[PDB]
């Protein structure tokens, strides 16, 4: 029957690691590079775009960074469609527990139950697991500015900075060697861009091949705002820091 | 039907009548009202028979597959909780049942549980279910003390359903005591109206209505 | 949940010494129109059984073509089908009976009341009743509808009990079923003067009787009848 | 089932819950407490059809139980009282509905606020400074408009709470074996055992 | 509109003695007024020396007995041609009967045998599986007549010892399979004078150690 | 791969071959059947001494008269057992009576071939089920993962299983009584065991009619272990 | 529905699914249960690859199943979190019917029920996890320590590890560990637990997590400073 | 070689090899016995023991009052079948008041059996069944392969060394078919039968089982004490 054709992609291996779980983090490992960083007024995602042509349209552009809900964003490294599918189903899982308990959802609560998702199609369904790592920037009133990163093996963990996708090995030394804890945003913003300039594949890192935004408190009087950052706007800020 | 259990310094008590009826016809006057779900658990009935009959014998085999999985024999409080669950998933489909689950564990104590058909669960010291409840509660309540004794109590569990038996005309036959103590359940006898009647007449010197 | 609409009337019945009679009139009624008169309410199976049905006639044809059907599926991989594995009276009755009490049981009956009149293959007679509520009953004397209440007297009269069987000839038999059959044109409102009889018997096999009509009536009585009482003329 | 109180304060919410469980004429209990605490700063009291009331009651406790543990966090009362609406709104749509109406009272420790919310079996969800249901809010009602302050101390609330006892039992048919009376407020649920 | 039920009359006796019992039936077969059979048999041997009728809705009637023969034989099947006692019996119809708790079976059920000490037993059911064993039962339409008449003679009720001051009650003792069979037969005849639907005859099946008799006695046909 | 469910050549299913494998290493467990009574025995190996031993359960009841010991893939027996006493306590429901010890090993040897692509494969483990009833009285059977159960004077199952049912053929008589048959169970379990045999590491059980299924305390076995060494050093 | 039998037998006898997800255990993070005699701690290995990491927010080693139970693991951290969700599930759903919490062998059974399932069910592999599973039954002081694995079997232990290097952290606790005398204290159980794992971890900073459970549902986690003082006294100790 | 991994694939002789090697199940099995009269029909079955401290597997199972079968193979396989048999004659009894007919009893085991053969998934049989019975034309015996394959027979034997049994019978075709009236007599054939299928051991009273059906004769068995008059 149809079991010659199975490639069993739920099983171990003889050293105990899920082949397909592996096989889909290699392939993350060759997608644009995200970073996220946490401070104590805010958060920054920063993502770099997929060898980008000159005729690609930038401005009505969306590839990395997505919106969950007002108080969360995730930046995405992996297949893009993939991560749709799991965007539109935490956008979803949002609204219900608006719905229920008339109250925006905690942010690892949403983290938790996306990446048990993930789990699931490595245990059971004989399906191929998503080829996405997700980084979840937020903010709730009980843990206040959050970072996580889920993977597809579907287990999740939080982070001061962290980046997924190409280079992460080189990107996580030099966030380690420069970060503190007392930072600002606005430092984080400088690091953020530092990081990928170091690390980039690119010759020079230009604001076509950026994607980047912040979650801070600098709305008016205790409430948070979500910055998706415009091309001029990543022109701006990176003439501002002297990369260009 | 009537049937009574309350709760007293020596455990529990527990009596009922035997009378099964038809609308009017009197079906049988010999039946059993209380089931004797394991040595330490009983179970009363008052409502449809084959509801009673058959449920709260289902009852003893699931508290029999409790003790089997859980080496250990069931609380009170569970054994009637799988009642009143079980009841409550059948509400509307027209049950008829005000059951009292009554027995002794280390943990609880001597304990009392009204069950019936639409989903009530109390924990209660005295209860008296059937169609000739207050009957049995009238004398009952007006006699009951907590320090009563073991003989003076079985007595009066054995006097309320035969005030009742009397009264009610759908209760009677014939009273089956019982009493729960620390050491399990004891059953004391089937008592005939036709002859306890009299006997308490003359002894007691009670029921002076009647032509003696 | 039904009601009947084109309906049949009464189905009566008897045993004699080597078998058994059936009949049933050629109508079928619709309300109180008296619609169709080429309907047959006797149907054979085989050439040992007669399964007599009234009521409604929609789920009478259901029947037949059950019936039917249940002699073709019985023909196969079956070498003795028209021998010792043939079908039997009994077997036809009890596959009825089972279909009229489980459709009582799913609250959407076929509504009728059947007759099956037969001899099995040791020769014994079988005449058994089965109806919608899947009600089931034998007797020397069967009839449906009004024929319960005037045919089942006559034919009783004939054959009281099991003793009477043997002493009861064909020729007696008929002569009862076909009187009965008169009486009932007399007195029940839907019922018709042609009919259909059959005669299955141990020796003689099935014969089956069509356009018969009820004759030798009394009617000349009438005449004299003026009236309600103190009317004269 | 039949008499639930309920009064907010400065300070805290006060629950106050009939004693009584009848059936047909007869008295079955005098000491019933109808409610159930669903977090250690949350009160819920309920009232309605047999059966269904502890059901329900015991149905939500677990749910807001397993929230507890899975967050180690405690859901505010308005959370609280969201959820067991939309769970009371999807049941009247049922083919059989929970018929049970309930008081949710409150101690939000962020807000550092008692809140007080009245949910009936439709799923109709109001705050108030005081609440009842069934019967007893035709005459409760009246009475707290006239002698009810928003900066009542719980020893006030509790003079309050007496002055509508009082008017159920003089003027109500039934006798329902006086009240339970439970408050909660920063430290959590207490009872009142004289009453 | 459509009515599932019917009544097909009759009625139906156990009682049991020291080493014997008897289950007794009329034959007649109803429907209103008329008569459906003179002779419609409704006692029946189940195998197992265990007699059962189920009287009241006829088709109802059928069906349980059906049933119940059936799980007698798959008993046998299913525990090495194991015998089934009179107590397992009774209790696995309970669970036929209440397996149609909210469609009921309209049957008056009564079994009868012997137990396993080899003494005298007869189990009545109600409609939805409700059982108790008992001495003395009717079951069917002429019950509230032959019932009382049973209380009186078979367990002596209001009987007392002469001259006792109706202090001391008359003796309980068991009766002869002669003793019963008399009682059963004044009974239906009792009960087939004033009762419209008892009549035609008589079908008794009396169970011993020995196996299933069977008697047979005309009944006023009117 | 291969189908789960798949003849060898010589007419065997593969599956239920490799299970009877996994059974072999399994610790050892021993039955014996008198007249006056079933004894039921095993190994209970502890991997590691700080594992407390009373937790581990390899004897288990399944009625007041049906008693179960297992060996193998000992965490694949808890649905047979489940199974068991659901079906025991189900035809007390229906029958009002004891079910016998023969219609319990065949209801769980239903589920054994309940396997394929139901569950993926079969059991790991067998178990000896000891018992009474009035009919057949005193019995023992061996159920296995292929569906077959035969009923057995004595048993042993698991790793020291061939060299046990050798002694067990010389050492069993129809006459035997059950302290004669305590003593040969603790004896033929020490023979085969790894460590030395002691209360904490085997452990004992019976069925009878008066006192029905019964697990032997650490206490009484230990008794009966110097009560055996005693014997034996007596000729 | 995805049917394909993973979980399978092979020639040997031996189901080479359970056996890999063994393996995923034994990859897993070191975790470490010792019972005394009026407590149970539970420690647990946090690996120092990972800098730049948020202890606030991230997923804690040691999970509360209910207020009187808690179960740590070694092996997936994804697929703990559904043995995790269905204990605490179920613990709620006890509470329910029985009108009781569950007592630890009963979480502990129904834990290792659903890893078992998981062996022999169609189109899903075992669970790589074992767990740890300590509490106290309601109204008892007596300590309680289970054991579960991916077969499905589980036991009592009086300590036990599992993860990775947890052979030598057992043969530490071996010798170490007195069935005729528990520790006594909460502290002679924490220190035993810390020295256990410093057999094995590294450094004594933020590498080892303690829990410690007593009776009547008083559970509480140390922090970094407090488990710190147990490193410092252990090591001075050492120099002998 | 490549096409025996599952009952769905043809070699390309034609040949169904997962349905041969269920036919090599049987083989392995112990040997019984089938024969007829035009009165009565006879099972005679050798039973197997595990060892000297096992009981013997049971051979013979009980179908209705007037039909049974022996089997050959794997026991819980029979098992099954015989459970469809049990429902397929009670279904005739209940709904048609009719005894099941031997013949069609054969036709349903066959297109039971065939149904496994050709579906994914699914696994033939491993069991050879002697279906023996009475009915409306008098005494009949059939042979169940788990092919599909039915076959109606005077006489036959299936299990090991079932050739022995089945030349005797070929031989003795002509006498033991004209035993008519004498049940005792059809059996002795079947056990001077059966003994032809013999190697270094002899039919024992807790070895030898044999069952019979005839005109004034239900499906009965016979075990222990009951055949010692036929060693
Ligand atoms: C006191 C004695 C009465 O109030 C108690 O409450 C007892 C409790 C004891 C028996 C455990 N209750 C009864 O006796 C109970 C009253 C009752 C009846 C029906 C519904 C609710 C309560 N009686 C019964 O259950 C009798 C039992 C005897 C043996 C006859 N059974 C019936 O009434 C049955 C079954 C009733 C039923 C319930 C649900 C669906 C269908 C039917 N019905 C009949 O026997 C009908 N009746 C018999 C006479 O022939 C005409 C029809
Ligand atoms: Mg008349």
């Amino acid at each position: 029957g149809s079991r010659r054709y199975d490639s069993r992609t739920t099983i171990f291996s003889p050293e105990g690691r899920l082949y397909q779980v592996e096989y889909a983090l290699e392939s993350i490992s060759h997608a644009g590079t995200a970073i996220g960083i946490m401070a104590s007024d805010g958060i920054v995602l920063a993502a770099e775009r997929k060898v980008t042509s000159t005729l690609l349209e930038q401005d009505t552009s969306t590839e990395k960074l997505y919106k969950l809900n007002d108080k969360i964003a995730v930046a995405v490294a992996g297949l893009t469609a993939d991560a749709e599918i799991l965007i539109n189903t935490a956008r979803i899982h949002a609204q219900n527990y608006l719905k229920t308990y008339n109250e925006d959802i905690p942010v690892e609560i949403l983290v938790r139950r996306l990446s048990d998702i993930k789990q699931g199609y490595t245990q059971h369904g004989g399906l191929r697991p998503f080829g996405v790592s997700f980084i979840y920037a937020g903010y709730d009133d009980r843990y206040g500015y959050q970072l996580y990163t889920s993977n597809p093996s579907g287990n999740y963990t939080g982070w001061k900075a962290i980046s997924v996708g190409a280079n992460t090995s080189a990107a996580q030394t030099l966030l380690q060697m420069d970060y503190k804890d007392d930072m600002k945003v606005d430092d984080a913003i400088e690091l953020a861009l530092k990081t990928l300039s170091k690390t980039t594949d690119s010759s020079a890192l230009t604001y076509d091949r950026l994607e980047f935004a912040t979650i801070r408190k600098g709305a008016n009087d205790g409430e948070v705002y979500q910055k998706i950052f415009k091309p001029q706007e990543i022109k701006d800020i990176l003439v501002k820091t002297g990369i260009t | 039907t009537t049937t009574l259990a309350f709760r007293f310094q020596g455990g529990i008590i527990v009596a009922v009548d035997s009378r099964a009826t038809a609308g009017n016809w009197v079906a049988s006057q010999t039946v059993k009202k209380v089931i004797e779900i394991n040595p330490f658990l009983l179970g009363t009935m008052a409502g449809g028979a084959a509801d009673f009959q058959f449920w709260e014998t289902w009852l003893g085999s699931q508290c029999r597959l409790h003790e089997l999985r859980e080496k250990e024999r069931i609380s009170v409080a569970a054994a009637s909780k799988i009642l009143s669950n079980l009841v409550y998933q059948y509400k509307g489909a027209g049950l008829s049942m005000g059951t009292m689950i009554c027995g002794y564990t280390r943990k609880e104590g001597p304990t009392i549980y009204y069950v019936d058909s639409d989903g009530t669960r109390l924990k209660g010291d005295i209860f008296c279910v059937g169609s000739g409840q207050t009957f049995a509660y009238g004398v009952l309540d007006s006699n009951y003390k907590w320090d009563l004794s073991v003989e003076d109590a079985l007595y009066l569990g054995k006097r309320s359903i035969l005030a009742a038996a009397h009264r009610d005309a759908y209760s009677g036959g014939s009273v089956n005591l019982y009493h729960v103590t620390e050491d399990g359940w004891i059953y004391h006898g089937n008592h005939d109206v036709g002859e306890l009647f009299w006997k308490v007449k003359e002894e007691e010197g009670s029921f002076n209505n009647v032509i003696g | 949940t039904q009601q009947p609409i084109v309906t049949g009337t009464s189905v009566i019945s008897m045993k004699y010494d080597n078998g058994v009679i059936i009949a049933a009139d050629n109508l079928g009624s619709y309300g109180s129109l008296l619609r169709f008169n080429g309907v047959e309410r006797l149907i054979p199976v085989g050439d040992n059984t007669v399964v007599g049905i009234s009521g409604d006639i929609s789920d009478m044809q259901h029947i037949e073509r059950l019936l039917k059907d249940l002699v073709t599926e019985n023909a196969y991989d079956n070498p003795l089908a028209d021998a010792e594995e043939a079908l039997e009276p009994s077997y036809i009755f009890e596959y009825l009976a089972t279909v009229m009490y489980q459709r009582r049981s799913k609250m959407n009956p076929l509504w009728n009341a059947i007759i099956v009149a037969g001899v099995q293959s040791n020769g014994d007679q079988f005449l058994r009743y089965v109806n919608l509520l899947g009600v089931t009953y034998s007797s020397p004397t069967l009839a449906t509808g009004f024929g319960a209440h005037m045919a089942n007297p006559l034919l009783r009269k004939v054959v009281d009990r099991e003793s009477d069987i043997p002493k009861t000839t064909v020729q007696v038999a008929e002569e009862a079923i076909v009187n009965a059959m008169r009486v009932l044109y007399y007195r029940d409102a839907r019922s018709s003067r042609n009919f259909s009889l059959a005669i299955i018997d141990k020796n003689t096999g099935l014969t089956f009787k069509k356009n018969l009509q009820v004759e030798n009536m009394k009617w000349d009585f009438a005449k004299d009848i003026k009236g309600y009482g103190t009317q004269k003329i | 089932m039949d008499i639930i109180l309920g009064i907010r304060v400065q300070d805290s919410v006060i629950l106050a819950s009939s004693k009584a469980v009848t059936r047909g004429i007869s008295v079955l209990k005098d000491s019933d407490d109808k409610t159930r605490q669903l977090s250690p700063h949350t009160l819920m009291s309920f009232a309605g059809e047999a059966g269904d009331t502890v059901q329900f009651a015991e149905y939500i406790q677990a749910n807001i139980q397993l929230y507890s543990i899975r967050e180690d966090y405690e859901l505010s009362p308005q959370a609280v009282s969201s959820f067991v609406r939309q769970e009371l709104a999807k049941s009247i749509r049922s083919r059989r509905p929970y018929q049970v109406n309930v008081l949710i009272g409150g101690y939000d420790k962020k807000k550092n606020k008692p809140e007080l919310y009245q949910i009936d079996y439709l799923g109709t969800k109001v705050e108030l400074p005081y609440g009842a249901h069934g019967y007893s809010g035709f005459y409760t009602f009246s009475l707290l408009d006239h002698h009810y302050r928003p900066d009542m101390t719980t020893e006030e609330g509790l003079d309050l709470l007496k002055l509508c006892v009082q008017e159920l039992e003089k003027r109500m048919p039934m006798d329902f074996k006086g009240v339970i009376v439970k408050i909660v407020d920063k430290d959590g649920i207490r009872q009142v055992d004289d009453f | 509109q459509f009515n599932p039920y019917g009544d097909n009359g009759g009625t139906i006796l156990g009682i049991a003695g020291e080493d014997f019992a008897v289950l007794a039936g009329d034959t007649r077969n109803i429907t209103d007024y008329s008569i459906n059979s003179r002779y419609e048999p409704k006692v029946f041997d189940c195998g197992d020396n265990i007699v059962m009728s189920a009287n009241g809705f006829a088709a109802d009637g059928d069906a349980l007995v059906k049933r119940f023969k059936n799980s007698v034989k798959w008993y046998h099947f299913d525990h090495n041609d194991k015998k089934l006692s009179i107590n397992s019996a009774a209790r696995n119809i309970q669970h036929l009967l209440y397996g149609k708790r909210f469609f009921p079976y309209y049957v008056h059920t009564i079994i009868a045998g012997l137990d396993e000490d080899g003494k005298g037993a007869v189990y009545s059911f109600d409609p939805v599986g409700s059982y108790e064993r008992e001495q003395c039962r009717a079951g069917g339409a002429a019950a509230s007549l032959i019932m009382p008449f049973l209380d009186n003679q078979v367990n002596f009720k209001n009987q007392y010892e002469p001259g006792t001051n109706g202090k001391v009650k008359k003796p309980l003792k068991y009766l002869s399979v002669e003793e019963v069979i008399k009682l059963v037969r004044d009974s239906f005849t009792s009960a087939t004078e004033r009762h419209i639907q008892v009549g035609d005859g008589l079908e008794i099946l009396i169970v011993t150690k020995d196996g299933v008799r069977k008697e047979f006695y005309e009944l006023k046909r009117d | 791969d291969r189908g789960v469910s798949t003849f060898s050549p010589e007419g065997r299913l593969f599956q239920v071959e490799y299970s009877l494998e996994a059974i072999k290493l399994g610790s050892t467990a021993i039955g014996i059947a008198t007249k006056e009574g079933v004894v039921l025995g095993v190994e209970k190996r502890a991997t590691s001494p700080l594992l407390e031993s009373d937790s581990i359960e390899k004897i288990v009841e399944i009625d007041r008269h049906i008693g179960c010991a297992m060996s193998g893939l000992t965490a694949d027996a808890r649905s047979m057992i489940e199974h068991a006493r659901t079906a025991a306590v189900t035809h007390n429901l229906y029958y009002d009576e004891d079910i016998n010890v023969e219609s319990l090993t065949q209801s769980v040897c239903d589920l054994a071939l309940r396997f394929g692509e139901l569950m993926s494969r079969p059991f790991g483990v067998a178990l000896l089920i000891a018992g009474h009833d009035a009919d057949d009285g005193y019995q023992l059977f061996h159920a296995e993962p292929s569906g077959t159960f035969y009923r057995y004077n004595a048993k042993a199952i698991g790793s020291g299983s061939e060299g046990a049912q050798a002694e067990l053929l010389n050492e069993w008589h129809s006459s035997l009584t059950l302290k004669e048959a305590e003593l040969l169970v603790l004896k033929i379990l020490k023979q085969v065991m790894e460590e030395k045999l002691d209360e904490n590491n085997a452990q004992l059980s019976c069925i009878t009619k008066q006192d029905g299924f019964k697990i032997y305390d650490n206490e009484k076995t230990a008794e009966l272990i110097k009560e055996l060494k005693e014997k034996e050093a007596a000729e | 529905g995805y049917d394909r039998a993973l979980s399978i037998f092979s020639p040997d006898g031996h189901i080479f699914q359970v056996e890999y997800a063994l393996e995923a255990v034994k990859r897993g993070t070191c975790a470490v249960g010792v019972k005394g005699k009026n407590c149970v701690v539970l420690g647990c290995e946090r690996r120092s690859t990972l800098k730049l990491q948020d202890t606030r927010i991230t997923p804690s080693k040691v999970s509360k199943i209910d207020s009187h139970v808690v179960l740590s693991f070694s092996g997936l951290n994804a697929d703990s979190r559904i043995l995790i969700e269905k204990a605490r599930v179920e613990a709620q759903s006890h509470r329910l019917t029985l009108e009781d919490p569950v007592t630890v062998e009963y979480l502990t059974r129904y834990v290792a029920g659903v890893q078992q399932r998981y062996t022999q069910s169609g189109g899903v592999r075992p669970f790589g996890v074992s767990t740890l599973i300590a509490g106290f039954d309601p109204r008892d002081d007596e300590p309680k320590l289970y054991q579960t694995e991916p077969s499905g079997i589980y036991s009592s232990w009086s300590a036990q590890t599992i993860g990775r290097n947890s052979k030598t952290v057992r043969e530490f606790l071996e010798k170490n560990y007195d069935r005729k005398e528990p520790p006594a204290t909460v502290e002679e159980c924490v220190k035993l637990t810390v020295r256990s794992l410093l057999e094995v971890v590294q450094t004594g900073a933020k590498n080892i997590e303690i829990t410690v459970v007593k009776p009547d549902s008083d559970i509480v986690a140390l922090s970094s400073e407090e488990i710190n003082q147990y490193v410092t006294q252990i090591e001075q100790e050492k120099q002998e | 070689n490549n096409y025996d991994g599952d009952t769905v694939t043809f070699s390309p002789t034609g040949r169904l090899f997962q349905v041969e090697y269920a036919l090599e199940a049987i083989k392995q099995g112990s040997v019984t016995v089938g024969l007829r009269s035009n009165t009565h029909a006879v099972l005679v079955a050798l039973k197997r023991n595990a060892d000297e401290l096992s009981s013997y597997q049971k051979k013979i199972i009980k179908c209705d009052e007037h039909m049974g079968l022996s089997l050959a193979g794997l026991a819980p396989d029979a098992r099954v079948l015989s459970n469809y048999l049990r429902q397929q004659c009670n279904y005739s009894s209940l709904v048609f008041n009719r005894k099941l007919a031997v013949e069609r009893a054969g036709h349903l085991l066959c297109d039971k059996a065939q149904k496994n053969t050709q579906s994914y998934g699914g696994r033939p049989y491993g069991v050879g069944l002697l279906i023996i019975g009475y009915d409306k034309s008098g005494a009949h015996l059939l042979e169940f392969q788990p092919s599909g394959n039915v076959t109606e027979l005077y006489g036959t034997a299936i299990g090991a060394r079932s050739q022995g049994a089945k030349t005797y019978l070929e031989r003795t075709l002509d006498t033991f078919i004209k035993i008519d009236g004498n049940p005792d007599e059809l059996i002795k054939a079947g056990v001077e039968a059966i003994s032809q299928s013999l190697r270094d051991e002899s039919l024992t009273v807790d070895n030898l089982s044999i069952a019979i059906v005839g005109k004034d004769t239900p499906f009965t068995i016979y075990d222990g004490e009951a055949v010692a008059k036929y060693i």
